[PDB]
């Protein structure tokens, strides 16, 4: 049907935008500077970022671990108001990471993306409210884009105050700021200036005192005020465009809100506005008009790099400016070149930073294509400008019914962040103001003509109208059918009739988002469960060859396609040379590359063998250590058109998404294993290499001038022999491609250890061996434990090797090690319907109940389903699958199989089965009696049972966080600094923390020594620790503990704070009072 | 907001409902049928005397009038035009055919009233050389508020000067 516009452009667009202009306009707005005395102009033709060009392949920049960027010149102009003379130059000022294929950026060689967030929009708003009785004040409030605010209200007088921040101010003269005659807001309001008139105290004191003491006796107190004062005060605060952006929006709303008339770019405000407000406030004291609800998606706005950036740049400037302001100005009239008077830096920071950190330069994560998408078109509420988790609570997390269509409600982390992080509906997108125009369909006489290329309007939910939910039994040829078609309307649903209706949704699955509108039979499940679903889907590792599932929602080919994890017919051509690393159908020069000569790009390699030499890349690490690669996939000599797709990303398959596989499942209660939240598995499962994935691995290490010296990298190290000085290069590195194991050496380096501190007993033991011992710690690098796996690579980094290292390091070495992994007991692994499950036993294949045809089934989940999960949806499709599994044919589908009085999905599926018999007559393919139930024997001995069990194929999926990702142990190890208690943090020998509630399970029990000791000897009596340890090594018990540390610490503090702690004993018959350490 | 008269029923009537701007001076009154867009409200709004009508451009938005008395079509002819951005920016010097030169106190196309600034004349005459005393004899202009700036310089053949040098500086009695 429709056309899915590109679904990430969201941020393609933005950037381009900016780029295309989004900063010129700022820029040259900031172009005009000039001496401190108007006498020496410093303006520039800010209308060209004249940017020379990126230096690196992307690839490079990865390899160089550098920030793909650009850099960027501004021609400037003829300077000075003393003798008007140019000393013209241009300048670049900074490097700009000019985006990437995935519409994101990479920097420092890593890979990141900038989320886009969502905030309220400048303009004005009113909130009224009650007392404890019903005194129903109002308020008002203003927000620039940037700059302070202006607050108003009505405090049981009906008489009012121009508060500025929260309640900073409060003046009866709410509208007597910079206006004489008074009538301008006494009669020009033609309403109720202070309910018709005047405050009580409508005193009109504002002659020479105008803009004086108002901004002093109850502002900003404590100075001999000065009518200037007050003035130069306000006018700052609202007039230097310097600091008050309304925001195009700003206007744009206003006016709209108040059909003010001020178009005018009037990027900052007026008076007439102000009052205009105030009226409105009044008018509704009298109640003529509406308070405003910010929750309404419409009056709330989302913004992306384009400006996030941009403005952040602006501040870059200002800072810069100053520097210049003087450095340019104050000094003499010659030296001042349009060159050494400007410096990047501050910009280069600001951005270098912005990216380099915000909360928005998030890392990408490329687990798998759709984890991207959905992480680009994610949008967020938090962030600087936003909220915090705390400072915003709840009803600000809910489905304001305007989200409809615009924010998949199904979609959310949790943790606290529920609600704070939504993603984007499928079809949504945004208007240059940064509200989400929502595609729809114009139904005439309550009937969509379809022809309409949708209806890209309804940026806000208040189209206000008959709007139909894109799930309508629709008469062929337009007409709706039921005279009871619902509709939202003014945020309400409402029984409607087909005639008097306007708007239909383009589809019944738009409000949802990625991983949500994809559920095979969504329509049929709990929501939340489907929540989980989605997410799981994002976490499915990718596999050697993730197969396109069987029953899928149609909607995906695209999704893949726009990952940009695949490789797409750029243009056009009929393949020729395609080895497994590129498709020289490209730089070769024949029909591929040459209808890559049909029509022949602007600058690009317009005909020849073109750098349509796409490479294609094997096994690169991911933000999750997962590997990716795109085998040629296409044949040779054949015919492709742009947008087609050439080779496949990690886990996509026919050029379409493919997240996991599909295997035959049964539902029964296998004793113990599977008993509950447990899954069985045949052995063939991973025996066929299905479900095994890759993972690979960064390992770097580096050497560094101790002020003892260097420390190095030798082949040689003391104390070696096999797994040491064996699988080791001349610099003690490894050869590419070397098995390794769990303790062997990655790279060996030593250290200038020397001595200068030793126990006589060590000197002894020399003497006896009189070994003149060596002197060099030897921090080789060893594979830790529980790793395997070939080595892919190394990446040395020293003066010559890029020298990318901390100040004073010599070599840095990366090393990369990969790893197949089969499945194995212990792996979250779940379906597309919140089917969180863990492997428990694997059965050798010849024990599972197989099938009537003996085909051994192979998972076996628990039958009783759709409980709290309410995900009955998944049987539906199992079944289905199985149909297209026996029929051996994939089938797309869509949630909400409506236009059918009955379940529809229900008589499909049967139908298919049904007929599936007879195309093979296998018969047991389908049993109307006990639908899709089957007999089953069971391998172990050879019988079915009283109750036939359903059977289906089904698409499962295996999940990143893998057992090894969470395993730990610690006999003992490194402690803390200050507080010596073992160093528990996850990577490295950590330790289980026993918080109060945990101790509340110990002292709550009976004999609690343990408690005690646990509190100490395995965490603190320092000496206690040791010598226990010992004491067991001895072979006996352990000695009595002492007092833990952290006590002693507490002493200290407290003592360090005006105390006289006398912990102390009271001994002797003379009872003796002492004190202690 | 009260209850009904003891409460019973409340209504509509059909009889269609017009949504009638302040700028909807209507022509149609109770109990008149006119037709579907019969003629109906027409707004003969009004202004008054003032100056020119400089046709509020009919156009200048969608419609967007701007309905003026324009009035002071001041013929300052021979305001001749020597005007540029040298290491300044623009100045219809308004040299005039008499080479008077009325520089741009108001510059072009601003809008200011009440003793508004207008035009600035040059003269090197009655200007003094390098400072000095003006032991003049006999012009007339008042204290006037503005024996200062704001001058109705009445009458003078009469203004004699002692243009002087002037070098006035705190420091010790230390040097020359």
């Amino acid at each position: 049907a429709f056309l899915l516009p590109d679904l990430i452009e969201i941020q393609r667009s933005s950037f381009r935008w900016f780029l295309e202009e989004g900063l010129i306009e700022e820029l040259n707005s900031f172009s005009p500077i000039t001496d401190y005395t108007g006498k020496l102009e410093l303006h520039f033709l800010g209308h060209n970022y004249k940017l020379k060009e990126p230096k690196y392949s992307v690839e490079e920049a990865k390899r160089r671990d550098s920030t793909y960027a650009v850099q960027m010149y501004v021609p400037t102009r003829l300077l000075n108001k003393e003798t008007g003379d140019i000393k013209e130059q241009e300048v670049f000022i900074g490097d700009l990471p000019l985006m990437t294929d995935r519409g994101t950026f990479i920097i420092n060689g890593a890979e990141r993306v900038i989320v886009n967030q969502i905030v309220r929009s400048p303009g004005v708003y009113y909130k009224s409210e009650i007392d404890k009785n019903g005194r129903r004040t109002y308020s008002a409030s203003l927000i620039p884009n940037r700059g302070a605010w202006l607050k108003f209200e009505t405090d049981r007088n009906d008489l009012v105050w121009v508060r500025i921040d929260k309640t900073r101010k409060l003046s009866a003269q709410v509208l007597l700021k910079a206006l004489g005659l008074s009538d301008n807001e006494i009669f020009d309001a033609l309403r109720h200036p202070e309910y018709f008139q005047k405050t009580i105290e409508k005193e009109g004191q504002f002659s020479e005192e105008e803009a004086l003491m108002e901004l002093y006796r109850k502002l900003r107190p404590g100075e001999p005020p000065t009518v200037l004062g007050g003035q130069q005060l306000l006018d700052s605060r609202f007039f230097d465009p310097k600091r008050y952006d309304l925001g195009r929006v700003g206007r744009y709303k206003l006016n709209k809100k108040l059909r003010l008339s001020v178009p005018d770019t009037v990027r900052v405000l007026t008076s007439g506005d102000i009052l205009a407000a105030v009226d409105y406030l009044i008018n509704l004291e009298y109640d003529i008009g509406s308070i405003d609800d910010i929750d309404h998606l419409g009056n709330r706005r989302v913004r992306s790099v384009g400006e996030l950036l941009q403005n952040q740049v602006r501040v870059g400037l200002n800072r810069l400016e100053r520097i210049i302001r003087e450095r340019m100005t104050v000094s003499d009239a010659e030296v001042l070149t349009p060159a050494s008077l400007v410096n990047p830096k501050p910009l280069v920071a600001a951005i270098k930073e912005f990216f380099g950190s915000s909360q928005l330069s998030q890392f990408m994560d490329q687990t798998n294509p759709l984890a991207e998408l959905t992480h680009k078109r994610r949008l967020s509420a938090l962030g600087p400008g936003g909220l915090t988790r705390e400072r915003a609570g709840f009803a600000v997390r809910d489905i304001h019914p305007s989200h409809y269509g615009r924010i998949c409600p199904i979609e959310t982390p949790e943790g606290p962040n529920a609600g704070l992080i939504g993603s984007l509906a499928t079809h949504a997108r945004v208007n240059q103001y940064g509200f989400l125009e929502t595609p729809f369909r114009p139904v005439e006489n309550g009937r969509v003509r379809f022809d309409q290329p949708a209806a890209y309007m309804t940026a806000d939910e208040e189209d206000d109208l008959r709007v139909a939910p894109g799930d309508i039994p629709v008469d062929e040829n337009g007409y709706i059918i039921g005279p009871q078609v619902p509709v939202r309307y003014r945020q309400e649903f409402s029984t409607t009739t087909p005639e008097q209706v306007d708007y239909v949704a383009v589809s019944p699955v738009q409000i949802v988002s990625v991983a949500t509108s994809m559920i095979p039979f969504l329509e049929h499940d709990d929501a939340n469960r489907a929540l989980m679903g989605s997410n799981m889907q994002r976490q499915a590792v990718p596999l050697l060859k993730p197969e396109r599932p069987l029953v899928g929602t149609g909607l995906e080919a695209q999704g893949a396609r726009d990952s940009g994890m695949v490789i797409v017919s750029r243009t056009d051509g009929d393949v020729v040379y395609v080895d497994a690393t590129e498709i020289r159908v490209r730089v070769s020069g024949q029909l591929p590359t040459a209808s890559g000569k049909s029509t022949d790009n602007g600058q690009l390699t317009s005909q020849k063998g073109q750098e349509i030499r796409y490479t294609v890349s094997k096994y690169q690490r991911s933000n999750q250590d997962t590997c990716l690669n795109q085998k040629p996939l296409v044949r040779i000599g054949e015919r492709v058109v742009a947008g087609q797709v050439l080779a496949d990303g990690s886990s996509t398959e026919g050029g379409e998404l493919a997240l996991g596989q599909n295997i035959v499942v049964a539902y029964m209660p296998w004793e113990g294993y599977n008993y509950e939240d447990a899954i069985l598995i045949s052995e063939r499962l991973v025996q066929d290499d299905i479900y095994t994935s890759i993972h690979i691995e960064k390992y770097e290490i580096e050497a560094r001038q101790t002020k003892l010296g260097p420390e190095e990298i030798t082949r040689e190290i003391p104390n070696v022999g096999e797994d040491a000085l064996r699988q080791l290069d001349e610099q003690g590195i490894i050869r590419i491609g070397a098995w390794v194991e769990a303790g062997d050496i990655l790279v060996g380096k030593v250290t200038p250890k020397g001595e200068s501190d030793q126990p006589p007993e060590e000197k002894l033991l020399r003497a006896i061996f009189g070994e003149k011992a060596r002197d060099v710690r030897d921090n080789s690098l060893r594979v830790p434990n529980g790793e395997k796996g070939r080595v892919v690579d190394v990446r040395l980094f020293t003066r010559e090797q890029g020298d990318e290292l901390p100040p004073g390091a010599n070599m840095v070495v990366r090393v990369y090690v990969a790893q197949k992994r089969k499945i194995q007991v212990g792996d979250k692994m779940a379906g597309r319907h919140g089917n969180k499950g863990i492997i428990s036993r694997i059965l050798p294949i010849e024990d599972m109940p197989y099938l009537p045809d003996g085909s051994p089934v192979d998972i076996v989940l628990n039958p009783l389903g759709v409980p709290s999960r309410m995900n009955v949806g998944q049987v539906f499709e199992c079944l289905l699958g199985w149909a297209g599994h026996t029929l051996g044919v994939r089938f797309k589908i869509t949630p909400f199989d409506e236009m059918y009085g009955e379940e529809s999905s229900r008589r499909i599926v049967h139908g298919k089965l049904q007929e599936a018999r007879d195309e093979t007559g296998k018969d047991w393919v389908y049993n109307p009696d006990d639908p899709g139930k089957i007999m089953v024997y069971d391998g172990r001995t050879g019988e079915a049972f009283d109750r036939p069990v359903t059977i289906g194929v089904a698409y499962m999926l295996k999940l990143v966080h893998l057992v090894d990702d969470k395993i730990h142990a610690r006999s003992t190890g490194p402690y803390s600094l200050v507080t010596q208690q073992p160093l528990g943090g996850k990577a490295q020998q950590g330790g289980q923390r026993f918080g109060e509630m945990e101790v509340w399970a110990l002292e709550a029990f009976g004999a609690a020594y343990t408690l005690q000791e646990l509190l100490t000897v395995k965490s603190d009596d320092m000496q206690g620790r040791n010598e226990a340890l010992n004491a067991i090594v001895k072979g006996k018990a352990i000695p009595r503990p002492g007092t833990p540390e952290s006590f002693k610490v507490l002493m200290r503090e407290l003592q360090s704070l005006g105390l006289d702690i006398a912990v102390h004993k009271v001994e002797t018959q003379a009872d003796g009072s002492s004190l202690d350490v | 907001t009260t209850t009904a008269a003891r409460g019973g029923l409340i209504w509509i009537l059909s009889g269609e409902v017009y949504n009638l701007p302040p700028g909807a001076e209507l022509v149609v009154k109770n109990g008149d049928r006119v037709e579907t867009n019969g003629v109906l409200a027409e707004t003969k709004l009004t202004t008054i005397h003032g100056g020119v009508v400089r046709l509020p451009e009919a156009t200048p938005g969608k419609s967007t009038r701007e309905i003026e008395i324009i009035t002071a079509s001041v013929v300052l002819d021979q305001a001749t035009v020597t005007v540029q951005s040298s290491q300044g920016r623009n100045n219809y010097l308004i040299t005039t055919g008499n080479n008077q030169v009325f520089n741009l106190r108001a510059t072009p196309g601003t809008k200011v009233q009440n003793g508004q600034v207008v035009a600035e004349l040059i003269d090197d005459r009655y200007r003094t050389t390098t400072g000095g005393f003006l032991k003049f004899a006999g012009v007339e202009v008042q204290k006037k508020g503005k024996a200062k700036l704001g001058y109705e310089v009445v009458q003078g053949g009469t203004l004699l000067w002692i243009p002087e040098e002037t070098h006035e500086v705190n420091k010790d009695i230390s040097l020359l």
